[PDB]
């Protein structure tokens, strides 16, 4: 290892490592966009198309579980088979099955295709980090690896920035009775497979891992790749049994305490971070919903005679109303409720309704012509001498007012807020170290979390999200470096894969618990997240030193 | 005919045309239809009643003598829930709880017999008020009822057997000397019925005799609207197409270049737990104009058709120079004469139909709809004029005229 380290040191940093860094940041971008499309796209696709008060459908989450298997199937296998071949196969299957998911009719087939795509991509992050860890200089190892992390975050940003441009209309998932148009989700799925496609184009030129190749044998090929790297830098500057036993050799053996501590830290961070990142948009939506619900107008004992209604009335309830000889023509019903109201010869024409519901109403001598007030909008209502003429078909809502553009923009800001907080960790990990950074960042993020109870506002919530995300990226970067630096080259991919699988498991746990505790309490999830961060940042000190 | 009771209206006199000449008593609240005085309207009032005093020799008192009755009845739609489970006599011939009655109920017509030993029998006919297009709601129906004292008693609707039940156990029957056309026990206050051509026979009716009576009393020589009344000139009639009852007529771009098509669905009229039907008062209204001093349109009559659009009357017409057999119909401020057809070649009848002809008498053809492009435009085809040779559903020229009426409930827009 000494001679290989010396020749790698003599090779230095130049054109080749930068080109490889770009073609690997492409795969990290793919991982980021997968996390986005699983946590903020699928959950806002099963929302009911015809209700402005629909709740996120937490059904897509199963693909996360698939990622788990990938992170152990395509993560541990590479250490026994290869790093370029495994990454090639994984990203190839991800891209192919995403493209197949694009041309799919029905939600079940699309979800299955997304699940297998997650299977393919969940084994990309361990392989890319292990790949790039066997190419850069030993002294200048913490910096460049840290830089790679930013690509990951950039992924989410890009995946967010385009999403609100293409599909700012929820309900596109649970709807197959629509025409061949409305396929904005189809083109979105097509274009979200762009970084992986470009990475697949690029990886044909990059060579295999020299250290792994030397480990297996054929040292002449290792010498050839070392000579090629040196020449490029000069010109610029002028078996499953074996893999399971290998995984067990990473846990219940000489590597016993280190792996346990690393797993604990990874679970804690992937719990708190992947819980809060989805909690914040949900909390902002709940705040807006509460502000809406405050301005509810209660109406009692009305007598509306001979009135023609032409405007839009919203957020009202009527009780014991007596609407006699009224007329609703070309108007919008928004979050308005009728109870115990007695209609009389009213006329409904070109009225478009959203979340309105008639209850116990006596409707007499009316005409419902050119309307979308279907039968399901009437609950325990008695018609008298009434009629129901031709009715519009289609889910008609004022999409301009009820869309997902404050859930993608918030995610964009949250992913953006880490960019200043990542550079101050890139050109610092060679000075403070690799264990003080993770603990300090974890504890500081915990302190920031304990301040969130104070804040209650849109600006306050977005500010706290930005602060937490900014101080919770150095932790991730130091975690990646400390988890890639410990294990040797014969166990690095496997251990990184199991840790990434545990990270995805924590992501499932957090994105379920935090997103479920909305509207019931605020101190419970915040206290739980602060406890997780404090525990992780207190345990992460008890790790072997690497410097 | 040679009936025993032949209640008919001749020369402002409701009399029994039979040789026995039973006595007739008419109440002060018994309305009569002006255009056809045979149709009698009965209300739910004390004086809205008709009484028939029968002869002594024709009072039914026996245990073996078969007999039958026949009448046309029209029952306006039931509206309020009180009518449910409320059975009201409309024709009563019981004395001492012995005799026969004809009663009604929510979607039910009931013929009831009771002997001197209080053994009670009913034969019923049921129709649903939850149907797209009803052939019995508010429309004239020909109810005949036969009683053979040995085997069974049967009830036929429109010349077709509907029900039969045994009366063999029934003993001696002593019916009343008076027939009482009145509503009794009708909780609903506004209920009324239409009755016409009440005839009685002292023998059972075979199927052939019933069909002959139906053909005779149908009056095929005069066209009929949807309800079954007499079709009239200068009266606004909505259109219905029998092949596609879920689609109504509409006009577009009035003028020579314009066209009328059909768009659906018609809609719905619903009262919960009472009825749910397809809306009838839809589409562009048609009016029949003369080319007889009365306003009754009979068979083999040449007329004009007017379409009423925005309260303005356009003439129905077409040019025969266009390509194809179809001559897509149009509305104008040419070929316009329309012959009204009700009776087919010899005796067949396929409802009211219109035959467009040219100014020189050539037959342009029967008026129906054709799927010329994705819009079903009205055409005057000679294919329909040749399809009727099989006496089947022409699925074309079968049009029904729907005037406005108080017995349906729906109000026009
Ligand atoms: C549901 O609808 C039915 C019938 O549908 C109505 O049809 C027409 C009549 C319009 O009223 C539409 O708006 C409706 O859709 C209703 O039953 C009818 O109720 C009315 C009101 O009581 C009854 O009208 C009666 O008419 C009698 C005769 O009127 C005489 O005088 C007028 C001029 O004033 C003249 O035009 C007419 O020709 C007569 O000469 C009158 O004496 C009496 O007082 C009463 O007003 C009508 O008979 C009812 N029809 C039936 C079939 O019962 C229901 O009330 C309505 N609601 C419910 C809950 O069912
Ligand atoms: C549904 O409403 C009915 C009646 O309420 C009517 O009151 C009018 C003033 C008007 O607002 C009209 O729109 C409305 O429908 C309720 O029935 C009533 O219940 C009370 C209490 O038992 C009785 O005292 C009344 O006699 C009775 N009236 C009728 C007409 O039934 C009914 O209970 C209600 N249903 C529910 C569960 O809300
Ligand atoms: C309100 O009603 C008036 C009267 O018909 C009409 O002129 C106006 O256009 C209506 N308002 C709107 C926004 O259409």
């Amino acid at each position: 290892a000494h001679q290989y380290e010396t020749i790698m040191d003599e090779c230095g940093h130049g054109r080749f490592q930068w080109i490889l860094f770009f073609v690997l940041g492409l795969a990290l971008m793919a991982d980021g966009v997968e996390v986005f499309v699983v946590s903020f796209a699928l959950p806002s696709a099963e929302k009911d198309m015809c209700l402005s008060s629909s709740k996120k459908g937490m059904l897509g989450m199963i693909v996360y579980l698939g990622m788990m298997a990938g992170a152990f199937i395509l993560g541990g296998l590479a250490d026994k088979l290869g790093r370029k071949r495994v990454l090639s196969m994984s990203l190839a299957v991800n891209a192919s099955f995403a493209s197949l998911s694009s041309f799919v009719q029905g939600y079940g087939a699309f979800l299955f295709c997304r699940l297998i795509s997650g299977i393919g991509i969940g084994g990309a992050l361990p392989i890319v980090f292990a790949y790039f860890s066997e190419f850069l200089s030993r002294e200048k190892r913490g910096e460049h690896l840290s830089w790679l992390g930013i690509f990951w975050m950039t992924g989410g940003l890009y995946a967010s920035a385009m999403a609100w441009s293409i599909i700012p209309h929820y309900g596109w998932g649970f709807s197959m009775g629509t025409n061949y148009h409305f396929h904005s989700w189809r083109v979105f799925v097509i274009v979200c497979a762009l970084p992986c496609t470009v990475s697949m184009v690029a990886l044909k030129f990059m060579p295999e891992s020299p250290r792994f190749l030397l480990e297996m044998g054929k040292h002449d090929e290792a010498w050839m790749i070392l000579k090629q790297v040196h020449d490029t830098n000069m010109r610029a500057k002028g078996i499953f049994k074996q893999v399971w036993d290998n995984a067990l050799y990473c846990v219940m053996g000489p590597y016993r305490m280190n792996t346990l501590i690393l797993a604990v830290v990874w679970f804690a961070m992937a719990f708190s971070y992947y819980g809060l990142t989805v909690w914040f948009p949900d909390m902002i939506r709940y705040f807006q919903d509460e502000e809406y619900k405050s301005k509810m107008k209660v109406f009692f004992g009305e007598h509306v005679y001979g009135a023609t209604i032409n405007f839009t009335m919203e957020n009202q309830i009527h009780q014991h109303g007596k609407l006699v000889n009224d007329k609703f023509t070309r108007m919008y019903f928004k979050h308005v409720l009728f109870e115990d109201t007695f209609f009389d010869e009213c006329y409904f024409e070109d009225v478009t309704s959203t979340d309105t519901y008639f209850k116990n109403c006596t409707i007499e001598s009316t005409i419902f012509y050119n309307t979308d007030l279907y039968e399901h909008k009437f609950i325990n209502c008695r018609f008298i001498n009434s009629t129901f003429l031709e009715q519009k078909e289609g889910c008609h809502m004022d999409l301009e007012q009820d869309n997902d553009f404050l859930i993608y923009l918030v995610s964009f800001l949250g992913s953006l807020s880490v960019l200043p907080g990542n550079i101050i960790s890139a050109l610092l990990m060679d000075r403070i170290g690799r264990l003080k950074m993770i603990g300090g960042s974890m504890l500081i993020s915990a302190v920031c979390c304990f301040f969130l109870f104070f804040g209650n506002s849109e600006s306050a919530m977005i500010g706290w999200q930005c602060l937490f995300c900014g101080t919770s990226i150095a932790a991730w970067n130091a975690l990646d470096v400390i988890t890639v630096e410990l294990y040797p080259t014969n166990q690095r991919a496997t251990a990184f894969g199991i840790l990434n699988g545990l990270c995805k498991f924590g992501a499932i746990l957090g994105n379920t618990i935090f997103a479920s505790f909305v509207g019931i309490t605020k101190v419970v999830p915040i206290l739980l997240a602060a406890a997780s961060l404090v525990g992780g940042g207190l345990i992460a000190l008890r790790l072997p030193e690497t410097r | 005919n040679t009936s025993i009771l032949n209640l008919r209206y001749e020369s402002n006199h409701l009399i029994d045309l039979s040789r026995y000449a039973s006595k007739i008593n008419i109440g002060s609240k018994v309305n009569f239809d002006p255009i056809d005085k045979n149709q009698i309207q009965l209300f739910n009032l004390e004086s809205s009643k008709i009484e028939v005093i029968l002869k002594n020799a024709i009072v039914y008192n026996s245990m073996y003598e078969n007999f039958s009755t026949s009448f046309w009845i029209r029952i306006p739609k039931y509206f309020n829930s009180i009518s449910l489970n409320n059975e009201y006599t409309i024709i009563n011939c019981m004395e001492n709880n012995s005799g026969w009655k004809v009663s009604l109920n929510y979607g039910e017509i009931i013929w009831t017999l009771q002997d001197t030993q209080e053994i009670k029998q009913r034969v019923v006919f049921k129709y649903s008020q939850m149907i797209n297009i009803s052939d019995y709601i508010n429309r004239w129906i020909f109810v005949t009822i036969t009683n053979n004292r040995l085997n069974n008693s049967k009830i036929y609707i429109n010349g077709r057997l509907i029900d039969q039940k045994p009366i063999s156990n029934l003993g001696n029957i002593h019916a009343s000397n008076n027939i009482m056309f009145k509503l009794d026990g009708c909780r609903d206050t506004h209920r009324y019925i239409w009755i016409k051509y009440f005839n009685l026979f002292d023998k059972e009716l075979n199927e052939k005799e019933i069909k002959d009576l139906y053909d005779n009393q149908s009056n095929s020589g005069i066209l009929k609207d949807f309800w079954g009344d007499y079709l009239q000139y200068d009266k606004p009639y909505y259109m219905l197409n029998l092949y596609d009852p879920n689609k109504y007529v509409d006009v577009n771009n009035v003028g020579i270049r314009g066209y009328m098509y059909l768009k659906g669905p018609r809609g719905s009229v619903m009262t919960t737990n009472i009825y749910l039907n397809s809306s009838l008062y839809r589409g562009t209204k048609f009016i029949i104009k003369k080319y007889n001093k009365d306003n009754i349109v009979r068979n083999n009559d040449r007329v004009y058709i007017n379409v009423v659009v925005k309260n303005k009357e356009y003439r129905l017409a077409t040019n025969a120079s266009q390509a194809g057999v179809e001559k897509i119909l149009s509305a104008l401020e040419l070929s316009q004469v329309v012959v009204m057809k009700s009776k087919n070649d010899q005796g067949i009848t396929n409802k009211c139909k219109m035959n467009l002809q040219d100014n020189n008498g050539n037959d342009i053809g029967f008026i129906g709809f054709h799927q010329f492009n994705n819009i079903a435009k009205l055409v005057a085809s000679n294919w329909y004029n040749r399809q009727i040779e099989r006496s089947s559903r022409t699925l074309g020229c079968s049009w029904e005229f729907i005037p406005v009426d108080d017995g349906w409930g729906e109000r026009p827009l």
